[PDB]
């Protein structure tokens, strides 16, 4: 045989204790030069300017924060959607200075999960499976992408993506309410309703699975003994588990089949996520929530308030104090 | 620089030199084992997968 | 005529009904 | 027994609901057209929000006095 | 700054062709079913 | 003797026409600014 | 019946379109029934459009997004930008929703009363999802059709009238496009370039000219590929990589529709030459920009000297300088200063801004076109409210752009979640286990141990 | 506005844009005849 | 035999429904609950109590209509409609705000009903009662906040509404005056949400693709006996897999349902601990350390001293609509507000 081959045989095969396959080749590289980048900027980064008025912000641990209130800055408003690599800025300090990092770690990053999911296909491929799980794993993938590419893209900055700290998503998530009126917008609620219902049923279907346990341990030693490896059961007890769920609501409502059940199970969460993450990616072209401000009146012509006002006073105060020495005409467009 | 419109960002002859080199040297890699292939009319195959050797 | 099924079925829907009329008449009002 | 899937099918079944289901419907339309709601719950109309001498929200301020204050601020 | 520009085009020529080319080597045919 | 798949389709209906009145309710009349 | 059960094929009712597989009749008349939709819904859009028009508002304040496209192609529009006649639009609307009824009529046959197969009495119009050869000759024709496509468009702005021209010395308007640029290098560029900001990739052209002249490169490419498609069969390198069967070929397809999709969203989001801004309305940056420059008029006539005022972080309030050099617009609207728009040109200089034409070179008709983009932005809500999200019902409009570039991101994401879906399955029934883990021979316990 | 030889069929135009989509109800309606044959 | 054996014989027979013993507190307390919630959100209004309109019949739709809190005159009153408040007269038990207790009291014994069921129904059947702990979870959640919350404020008036739009209004109203997002109690809170929801579909696409083939069509669904002895997955395959990917997997049956069982109950048991600490203003509201180094050096800026400053704009610009009863009254001048807009 030839090296090529033998190479090859090498990269694809099923006996390593990671897989490496061909996706891998672009996935490791990217993942841990972001890893290394990103602990190397959030332990010991200088304060960056993220609002291009030459105002730096403190984000780093040996500046002066702790584990809650540290992030990674965006890069600065002055650059735009411009291109900033290390090669570009005259020195180390200036790209530290306008937020280069936080380029490099987005970038690196998207490209290794992109290649996570391809690498979870690969090995479904190899190992005689069905290969449907990447499709679930796209959901993530896509609000991560949605969040931190598609919103600078509409709004034309990166400085307008999410911080890659803890109070920085608080600082993006008020500011996304005061701006673009979620939480009344369907996809919003389609989200909330997903996860609601993914802790739901899998509350449920673990307390019926561990109710119907057969006798195989007494009373000494932990009930999860009792299962081997490699042995031959069903997820429940037909006849028990059957009646109580036909008993506890009406008869009519309940799954006899375990594909149907695992299959819902798998849909509903998901179908969730890209609802929500197509609401963000919208909601980045300035396609806004429903507007119900001042819509009951009496017979006069005088207002009539409602909780969608209250709400609106509340958007009002988030957005007359943000970036507060950053606008200089009356229209935040 | 940063706004101007390079193809591929190409700014020197050497970056051309090295993209030229890593791509040769894997193609070579590559050759030396698919390189003697032919296009007569019977290693082709009827299926939907390729499984005639090499 | 006494069956549990009938008195939850028609408690639960005769104020349906009600209120559905109810609020298909509030649709015509005009301050 | 008798489930639903043959209720759905049985013409006395059908023919007793025609004649009760339109009554309930008049009704409740009745019951909004009248202006019978609004006093069953005190819901204001269109132009009582505001009257000739009280220009302004009509707040309760007192816990055991809220009948006469209530009295007051309707029509008195 | 050119010299690092010229190494990192390196290695992500380098590793991009090396994905290129892993999947040109008869990829379907890699299968438990061969 | 209905078939079960035509007083479906009359539920389907009158449900439609509701959902129907509702949002034209909703666009003018009381609470349409 | 056979060939319409799950008994016989599995697919139940709710995935029945996949039992046209391997029955290459009803798959034709399938295909040209969701044609004939389609130019249906085309014709009667149009015409819908048209019998709403109303002569005093712009085109952007109505809600068309159909009528755009055919003025810009130079139909019933005049200087600047206003709308003359609209009879053309209703021939158009006519001749589309007459072609509607012959090609659905032709799906019916085909589906409903045609042979089941084409491999028995037309052995031209046969296939067999391997024969590659025969995929090859229908891939080169339907290319050559679209090269003449393409072919057709570039005459149309050469000679048959004329396309209209935001850019025009005067005003935007109707002209004849009689020096195309041919250079490969600049077309090549425009193709091979980055797509992040300052260059913009293939959205940032702008002007006619490289317009029509990546229409005719694409014609000549799309016929040259076609013929050689037609007369060639596969080679070694590519019949060991990829898979050759029907599914295959659609997740094929998918892949390239997803990235189309995202393309033109983009397209509508930034470009203005192609959709011009008195059709479509103001771009995102045009209302910043807009709205600097009113103030910035505004408080010149007043009697202030805006090139030294200081802003409150000292930065300048009107004018600045963007990272390599350049007088731009001072505030939040620094990220925008890659904006080019005909009303803001005449004040350009070799170097960005030019301060002296912009103190005594101004003209009322850019003011009130500044005056009118900034009032105009696109922002608005799903019940067409417009506006900032703490604004009150005063004014009904949502602008065509952000409906097309939402809509048309969201089939994007769902086509390229076609593409995974339909192109796993394709290849994990290639290889023979899709219908699941065989017990017998399980591959796993054959594996040495981890 | 429509030319003045064709006012008159306003109401129909007003309708067409939509018919593309009770074809994708019609064939929920014609599967469910067949009893999801 | 007695009345006592009769009748405990009829409640448990099978039935369209299971009826019980419990039957009895949970079937009138859900209705009554039920019915308030749907005449409150269609006939009755808030303008006495909130200067608002929160029904149909004033104008609003689905997503603005609520029920809501009493007034904040009547401090922790019972309400009842024969209390010293209304003394009979329905028409001001309305108007004064009786039916948000109304519905509150009524459907927490309607929880509780509900809890008693679980048991019995387990009991009956004879398994271990463990969705009567998973539902224990809700339940403090709901008494937490509905009940708790309220008895260490003022009044009533500063509990959440049984509405769409009140209840985002609830939202902003505790991120706003408490910095509810910065407590270390809602972040458990989050990540038990979280986790439930990936957990809940890893399993389902884990099971889902794995499956055995005893089937000879395209469809899975229908290659399933209503029950039999082997698994229909392959549980090896599944542990090969997630080990070469991840690097870690599940092997026991029973611990991997326990995990999905115990994940989001904790969630919820931790959020609701934060929030019995919110009820008496112990909040998480200031870092000491930076709020004295940034009154010292007004060059030190985080994202924190950025939130502080969106909850302090948030404050001010919603407390004068939303406590009508206080008459606040802040000239233009005293608002705090940024540059231009
Ligand atoms: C291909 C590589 C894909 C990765 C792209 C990421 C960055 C895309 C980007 O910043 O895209 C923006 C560019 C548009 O570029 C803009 O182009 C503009 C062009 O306008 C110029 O030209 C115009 C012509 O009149 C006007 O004159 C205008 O004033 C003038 O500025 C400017 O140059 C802007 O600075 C520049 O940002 O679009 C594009 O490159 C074209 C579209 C690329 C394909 C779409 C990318 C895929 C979608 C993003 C990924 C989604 C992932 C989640 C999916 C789930
Ligand atoms: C199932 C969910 C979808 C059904 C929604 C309910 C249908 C009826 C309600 C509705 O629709 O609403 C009723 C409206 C008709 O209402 C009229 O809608 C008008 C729309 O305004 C338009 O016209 C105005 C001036 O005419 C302005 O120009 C404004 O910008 C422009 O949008 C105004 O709001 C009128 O006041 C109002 O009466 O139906 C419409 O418009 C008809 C169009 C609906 C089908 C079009 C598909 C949606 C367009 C694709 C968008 C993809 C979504 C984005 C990506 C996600
Ligand atoms: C664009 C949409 C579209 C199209 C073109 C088709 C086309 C087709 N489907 Mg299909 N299908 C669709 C959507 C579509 N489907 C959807 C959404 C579903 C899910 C509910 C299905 C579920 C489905 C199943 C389960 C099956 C098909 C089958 C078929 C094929 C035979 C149908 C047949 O025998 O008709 C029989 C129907 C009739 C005789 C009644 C309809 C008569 C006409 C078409 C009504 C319309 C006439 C029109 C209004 C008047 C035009 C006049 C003209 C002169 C202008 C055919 C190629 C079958 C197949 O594979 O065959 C091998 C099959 O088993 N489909
Ligand atoms: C992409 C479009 C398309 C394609 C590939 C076909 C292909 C075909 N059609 Mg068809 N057809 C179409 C659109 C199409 N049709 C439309 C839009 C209509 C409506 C006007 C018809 C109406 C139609 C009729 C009425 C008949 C066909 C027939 C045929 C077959 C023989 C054609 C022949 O001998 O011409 C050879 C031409 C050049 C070599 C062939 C399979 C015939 C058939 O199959 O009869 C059994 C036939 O009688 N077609
Ligand atoms: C819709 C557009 C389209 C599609 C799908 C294809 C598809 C294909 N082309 Mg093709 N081609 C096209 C347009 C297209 N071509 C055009 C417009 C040109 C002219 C520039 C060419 C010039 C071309 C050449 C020169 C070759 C291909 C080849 C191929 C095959 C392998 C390509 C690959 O894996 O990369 C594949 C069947 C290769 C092949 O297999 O040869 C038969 C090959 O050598 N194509
Ligand atoms: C299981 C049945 C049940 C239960 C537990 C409750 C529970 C409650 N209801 Mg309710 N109610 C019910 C059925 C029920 N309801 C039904 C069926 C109706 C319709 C007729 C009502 C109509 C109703 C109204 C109209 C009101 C309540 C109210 C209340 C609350 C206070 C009641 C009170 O002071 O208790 C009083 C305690 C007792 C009566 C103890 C019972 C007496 C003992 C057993 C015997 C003593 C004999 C003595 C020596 C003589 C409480 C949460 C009030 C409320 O929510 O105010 C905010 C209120 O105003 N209920
Ligand atoms: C489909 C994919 C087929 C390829 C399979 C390989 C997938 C590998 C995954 C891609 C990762 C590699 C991306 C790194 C390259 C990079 O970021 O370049 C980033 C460079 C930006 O280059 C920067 O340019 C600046 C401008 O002056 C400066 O010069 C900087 O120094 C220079 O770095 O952009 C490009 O090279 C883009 C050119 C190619 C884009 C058009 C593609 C042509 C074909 C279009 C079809 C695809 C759409
Ligand atoms: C006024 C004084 C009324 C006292 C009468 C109670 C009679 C119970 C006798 C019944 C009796 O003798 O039989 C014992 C009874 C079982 O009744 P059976 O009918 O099955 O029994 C018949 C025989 O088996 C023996 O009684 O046991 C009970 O469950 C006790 C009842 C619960 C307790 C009920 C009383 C508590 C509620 C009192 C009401 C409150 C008043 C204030
Ligand atoms: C018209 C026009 C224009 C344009 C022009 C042109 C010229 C264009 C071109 C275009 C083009 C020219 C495109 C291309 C593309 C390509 C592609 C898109 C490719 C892809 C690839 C692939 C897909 C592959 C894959 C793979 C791999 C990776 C390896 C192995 C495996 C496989 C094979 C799968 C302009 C702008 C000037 C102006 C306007 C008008
Ligand atoms: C409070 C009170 C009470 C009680 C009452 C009651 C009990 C009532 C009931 C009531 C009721 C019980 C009512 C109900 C109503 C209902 C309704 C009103 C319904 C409606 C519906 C709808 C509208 C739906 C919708 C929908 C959905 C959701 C989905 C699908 C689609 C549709 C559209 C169908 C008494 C007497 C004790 C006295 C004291 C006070
Ligand atoms: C153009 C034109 C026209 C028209 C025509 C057309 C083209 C039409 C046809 C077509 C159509 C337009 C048809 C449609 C129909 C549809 C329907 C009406 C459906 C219904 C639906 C439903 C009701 C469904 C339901 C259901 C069922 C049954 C079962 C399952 C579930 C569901 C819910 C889905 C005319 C004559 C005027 C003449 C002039 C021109
Ligand atoms: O960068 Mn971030 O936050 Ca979107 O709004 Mn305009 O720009 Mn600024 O202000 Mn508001
Ligand atoms: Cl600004
Ligand atoms: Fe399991």
């Amino acid at each position: 045989v030839s090296l090529w081959e033998r190479f090859c045989a090498w990269i694809t095969s099923t006996e390593n204790r990671l897989y490496i396959g061909w996706f891998g080749c672009l996935m490791f590289p990217t993942l841990l030069t972001a890893t290394s980048c990103f602990i190397i900027a959030f332990i010991a980064a200088p304060p960056v300017d993220i609002d291009g008025i030459r105002e730096p912000v403190a984000g780093s641990l040996l500046y002066g924060n702790n584990i809650i209130s540290g992030a990674v800055i965006p890069s600065s408003n002055a650059i735009g959607m411009h291109f900033y690599p290390i090669w570009e800025a005259a020195s180390v300090d200036e790209w530290l200075y306008n937020g280069g990092p936080y380029q490099l770690i987005v970038l690196h990053f998207l490209l290794g999960v992109a290649s996570y999911m391809g690498r979870e296909w690969e090995l479904s491929y190899r190992l005689g499976m069905r290969p449907w799980i990447f499709v679930a794993f796209s959901a993530p993938v896509a609000a991560a992408s949605a969040v931190f590419l598609v919103y600078p893209i509409g709004q034309g900055s990166f400085s307008d993506g999410m911080p890659l700290g803890i109070s920085g998503t608080f600082n993006f998530m008020l500011v996304f309410q005061a701006e673009h009126n979620i939480l009344m917008h369907p996809f919003h609620m389609a989200g909330v309703a997903g996860v609601f219902g993914g802790s739901l049923f899998s509350a449920m279907h673990g307390s019926l699975v561990t109710s119907s346990l057969i006798r195989e341990t007494t009373e000494n030693e932990s009930t999860n003994y009792g299962y081997k490896f490699g042995q031959e059961e069903e997820t429940y007890n037909i006849v028990a588990a059957h009646g109580y769920f036909g008993r506890l609501i009406f008869q009519y409502a309940s799954f006899n089949n375990s594909r149907a059940l695992h299959f819902f199970l798998a849909l509903w969460p998901v179908l969730g996520i890209w609802l929500t993450a197509m609401g963000i990616s919208t909601m980045a072209f300035n396609l806004n929530g429903f507007n119900f401000n001042q819509s009951v009146v009496d017979s006069q012509g005088r207002v009539i308030n409602t909780w969608a006002d209250i709400i609106n006073r509340a958007d009002l105060g988030m957005e007359v104090m943000h970036e507060r020495n950053a606008h200089n005409f009356p229209l935040d467009l | 620089t940063e706004g101007t419109n390079e193809w591929f960002g190409v700014d020197d002859i050497r970056v051309l030199a090295v993209l030229f080199i890593g791509h040769y040297f894997i193609l070579s890699l590559w050759l030396g084992q698919y390189g003697n292939a032919t296009e007569d009319d019977d290693a082709d195959f009827f299926g939907e997968i390729d499984y005639t050797g090499s | 005529i006494f069956t549990f099924r009938w008195l939850a079925v028609h408690g639960l829907a005769i104020p349906t009904v009600f209120f559905l009329g109810g609020i298909t008449a509030m649709q015509f009002i005009q301050r | 027994e008798r489930p639903f899937s043959d209720i759905i099918t049985s013409v006395r079944y059908w023919i007793i609901h025609t004649i009760t289901i339109p009554s309930l419907f008049v009704s409740g339309w009745l019951f909004i057209s009248t202006g019978l709601a609004y006093d069953v719950f005190g819901t204001p109309r269109p132009n009582e929000y505001f009257t000739q001498d009280r220009q302004q929200v009509p707040l309760v301020n007192d816990r055991f006095s809220a009948k006469q204050e209530l009295e007051d601020l309707t029509k008195g | 700054m050119l010299t690092l520009k010229i190494l990192v085009y390196t290695t992500v020529i380098f590793f991009v062709s090396l994905f290129i080319f892993g999947f040109l080597s008869s990829d379907p045919s890699r299968n438990p079913n061969r | 003797r209905v078939p079960l798949w035509l007083v479906g389709l009359v539920g389907g209906f009158a449900v439609i026409t509701i959902v129907s009145l509702f949002i034209y309710g909703s666009y003018s009349g009381l609470g349409s600014s | 019946i056979a060939g319409r059960d799950i008994e016989s094929t599995g697919f139940a009712w709710w995935s029945g379109n996949a039992r046209l597989i391997n029955v290459s009749g009803k798959l034709l008349g399938a295909h040209v029934a969701h044609a004939g939709l389609m130019v249906f819904w085309a014709g009667a859009m149009i015409l819908f459009e048209v019998s709403h028009f109303v002569p005093e508002k712009p085109l952007y304040e109505q809600g068309f997004i159909c009528m755009q496209h055919l003025a810009t192609l130079g139909y019933g529009i005049g200087p600047g930008g206003e709308i003359t006649s609209t009879v053309p639009y209703f021939a158009v609307g006519v001749i589309h929703l007459i072609s509607s009824a012959v090609l659905g009529f032709g799906g019916i046959y085909h589906s409903l009363l045609g042979p089941d197969t084409l491999e028995e009495s037309f052995p031209f119009f046969g296939y067999d999802w391997r024969d590659k050869n025969k995929m090859t000759t229908i891939l080169g024709i339907h290319l050559c059709l679209l090269g003449l496509g393409a072919l057709l468009l570039v005459a149309k702005a050469m000679y048959l009238g004329g396309v209209y021209d935001t850019w025009a010395p005067g005003g935007g308007d109707v002209r004849y496009i009689t020096t195309p640029t041919l250079n490969p290098i600049v077309i090549f560029g425009y193709v091979f370039r980055s797509p992040f900001g300052g260059d913009g990739w293939v959205v940032s052209v702008n002007n006619m000219e490289d317009l029509v002249g990546g229409h005719i490169w694409v014609g000549i490419l799309c016929i040259v590929g076609g013929v050689w498609h037609i007369f060639t069969k596969p080679f070694s390198w590519a019949r060991r990589a990829f898979v050759w069967s029907g599914e295959a070929y659609l997740s094929y397809s998918l892949a390239a529709i997803s990235l189309m999709g995202f393309t033109a969203s983009l397209y509508a989001w930034y470009n203005n030459t192609a959709y011009p801004s008195e059709l479509y309305g103001p771009t995102g940056p045009e209302a910043s920009q807009s709205q600097a420059f009113t103030f910035l008029v505004r408080d010149q006539r007043l009697g202030a000297n805006v090139s030294s005022a200081q802003g409150p972080t000292g930065l300048g309030k009107y004018l600045m300088r963007s990272p390599s050099g350049e007088i731009i617009f001072g505030g939040e609207t620094m990220r925008f200063w890659d904006l080019r728009a005909p009303w803001v040109e005449p004040l350009r200089g070799p170097n960005g801004l030019d301060i002296n034409k912009i103190k005594n070179d101004i003209q009322p008709w850019q003011e009130r076109r500044a005056a009118e983009y900034m009032t105009h932005a696109p922002l608005g809500s799903l019940n067409s409210v417009g506006g900032v999200a703490t604004e009150i019902n005063s004014v009904n409009y949502v602008s065509p752009r952000s409906w097309l570039c939402c809509s048309h991101f969201f089939l994007g994401f769902f086509f390229l979640i076609g593409h995974w879906w339909h192109s796993g399955r394709a290849r994990a029934a290639a290889a023979g286990f899709e219908k699941g883990i065989n017990r017998a021979n399980e591959p796993v316990l054959s594996m040495r141990p981890i | 506005r429509l030319p003045e030889a064709y006012v008159v069929f306003s109401p129909l135009v007003d309708v067409f844009p939509v018919i593309p989509v009770f074809f994708l109800l019609l064939a929920f309606v014609w599967q469910a005849a067949v009893g999801f044959r | 035999r007695g009345l006592f054996d009769l009748v405990d014989d009829w409640l448990k027979r099978d039935r369209f429904v299971f009826v019980g013993w419990s039957g009895i507190l949970l079937f009138p307390t859900a209705y009554l609950a039920a019915g308030g919630w749907f005449t409150g959100t269609t006939f009755v209004t808030s303008w006495y109590t909130h200067g608002l309109a929160s029904s149909y019949l004033e104008g609003c739709n689905f997503l603005t209509a609520a029920v809501s809190t009493p007034a904040n005159s009547m401090g922790h009153s019972l309400l009842l409609l024969w209390g010293p408040e209304a003394q009979g007269d329905f028409t001001r038990w309305c108007q004064i705000g009786g039916l948000w207790a109304f519905i509150a009291l009524h459907g927490a014994f309607g929880l509780i009903g509900f809890c008693l069921r679980q048991f019995e129904i387990a009991r009956l059947v004879g398994i271990r009662p463990y969705n009567a702990i998973a539902f224990s979870g809700p339940i403090a959640v709901f008494v937490s906040v509905f009940l708790l919350y309220p008895l260490g404020q003022a009044s009533w008036f500063f509990a959440p509404s049984f509405g769409v739009a009140a209840i985002f209004r609830f939202l902003l109203f505790l991120q706003g005056f408490h910095n509810w997002t910065l407590n270390p109690f809602h972040m458990m809170g989050v990540a038990g949400i979280l986790g439930g929801a990936l957990l809940c579909a890893i399993h389902g696409a884990t099971v889902e693709n794995t499956l055995f083939e005893d089937g000879d069509a395209a469809n899975t669904f229908r290659a399933f006996t209503p029950t039999q002895s082997e698994e229909t997955y392959s549980m090896v395959t599944a542990n090969r897999f997630w080990s070469q990917i991840f690097g870690v997997a599940f092997s026991n049956k029973r611990w991997l349902h326990f995990f999905m069982l115990f994940v989001p109950v904790a969630g919820l048991w931790t959020s609701s601990i934060g929030i019995v600490g919110l009820a008496l203003n112990l909040r998480a509201y200031d870092f000491v350390s930076q709020e004295l180094r940034a009154a010292e050096d007004p060059e030190f800026e985080t994202f924190y001293t950025k939130n502080i400053l969106l909850n302090e704009g948030i404050r001010s610009w919603m407390a004068a609509q939303d406590q009508p009863h206080e008459n606040f009254v802040f000239p233009e001048e005293v608002l705090p507000r940024g540059n231009a807009l």
